[PDB]
């Protein structure tokens, strides 16, 4: 059987080929006994305690290797429950990885875990590949970073691709702030929990910002409430847009990019002038960061205002997007097709890790 | 030049509802 993993800052979506959703989902981080021996994902998060944590993808690229090693040991052996050695096993990378990271992907993956082959692919094109298509421009935005992508027949283009250093883990500190701003405290990393639920079940992109802060003031009718495992009951408000907001105005936690929507611009417009109509129509987004309700239409607006006046302009939101990168793996390493694109153990003994380009 | 076009048409085709749960 074949075997998708794709790797995250924040998460480590696992499992078979050919299954409609990941059987393993788990923080990507390595916990190593701090005094005086390792722990991953949610059993090392359980015992932050006397560990030393450390997250060895952090903004998509892989930092450290021995930690990484570790998290894909205990990919195989904890969460899936595999023998290695008999399982291709697709990989997913983040879309300007430099190629030495990418290099060293491989010659990892045939050297210890031995796998009987191997292939790579890019997130943003494993969400397309997911919603049916094979062109048009995606967002993708996970926990540490931020993309746009552009695709033409299948694959990315390298010198279009935009990058925006601000993800879920980002909005989760700016409302954690806010919120402290408003007299509760929130500091541990243990107490981020309780933000992020906050962040996850009760924020929205507001379709128009100063007409939502105009309707947050006058009214009643967008406060709510959430009860801390202690008792308290905190009333949100203009809280709930103000938090992803900062995706189309990034400068709320003092950044210089322009938003989301820009990016999408001009990621559509460092493209070949004849195939830009197809980005348009083709604008997919992916990730849990783009879970967010309200969202694909105040995309929409800003797109439909930087485009000229008669483009169409569709903004696909799949219900399921927040696993479709692996979704697209798993749908891609099952094909018929696909199957003699996977680098062989063979091939790799013959041209080495320089072979994955 | 032979090897996309057909993964294109299988990608492009293939019906999600395929996928075992
Ligand atoms: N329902 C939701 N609504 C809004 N945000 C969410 C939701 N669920 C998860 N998130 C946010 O998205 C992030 C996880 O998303 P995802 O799994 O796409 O990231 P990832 O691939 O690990 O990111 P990276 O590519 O940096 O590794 C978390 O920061 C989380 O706060
Ligand atoms: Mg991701």
């Amino acid at each position: 059987t074949a075997l998708v993993c794709d790797n995250g800052s924040g998460l480590v979506k696992a499992g078979f080929a050919g299954d409609d959703a990941p059987r393993a989902v788990f923080p990507s981080i390595v916990g190593r006994p701090r005094h005086q021996d390792s722990y991953v994902g949610d059993e090392a998060q359980s015992k932050r305690g006397i560990l030393t944590l450390k997250y060895p993808i952090e903004h998509g690229i892989i930092t450290n290797w021995d930690d990484m090693e570790k998290i894909w040991h205990h990919t195989f052996y904890n969460e899936l429950r595999v023998a290695p050695e008999e399982h291709p096993t697709l990989l997913t990378e983040a879309p300007l990885n430099p190629k030495a990271n990418r290099e060293k992907m491989t010659q990892i993956m045939f050297e210890t875990f031995n796998v009987p082959a191997m292939y790579v692919a890019i997130q943003a094109v494993l969400s397309l590949y997911a919603s049916g298509r094979t062109t048009g421009i995606v967002l993708d935005s996970g926990d540490g970073v931020t993309h746009n992508v552009p695709i033409y027949e299948g694959y990315a283009l390298p010198h279009a691709i935009m990058r925006l250093d601000l993800a879920g883990r980002d909005l989760t500190d700016y409302l954690m702030k806010i919120l402290t701003e408003r007299g509760y405290s929130f500091v541990t990393t243990a107490e981020r929990e309780i933000v992020r639920d906050i962040k996850e079940k009760l924020c929205y992109v507001a379709l128009d910002f100063e007409n939502e802060m105009a309707t947050a003031a006058s009214s009643s009718s967008l406060e709510k409430s959430y009860e801390l495992p202690d008792g308290q009951v905190i009333t949100i408000g203009n809280e709930r847009f103000r938090c992803p907001e900062t995706l189309f105005q990034p400068s709320f936690i003092g950044m210089e990019s322009a938003g989301i929507h820009e990016t999408t611009y001009n990621s559509i417009m460092k493209c070949d002038i004849d195939i830009r109509k197809d980005l348009y129509a083709n604008n997919v987004m992916s990730g849990g960061t783009t879970m967010y309700p309200g969202i694909a239409d105040r995309m929409q607006k800003e797109i439909t205002a930087l485009a000229p006046s008669t483009m169409k302009i569709k903004i696909i939101a799949p219900p399921e997007r927040k696993y479709s990168v692996w979704i697209g793996g798993s749908i891609l390493a099952s094909l018929s097709t696909f199957q003699q694109m996977w680098i062989t153990k063979q091939e790799y003994d013959e041209a080495g890790p320089s072979i994955v380009h | 030049p032979k090897v996309a076009e057909n993964l294109k048409s299988q990608l492009e085709g293939f019906d999600k509802s395929k996928l075992k749960k």
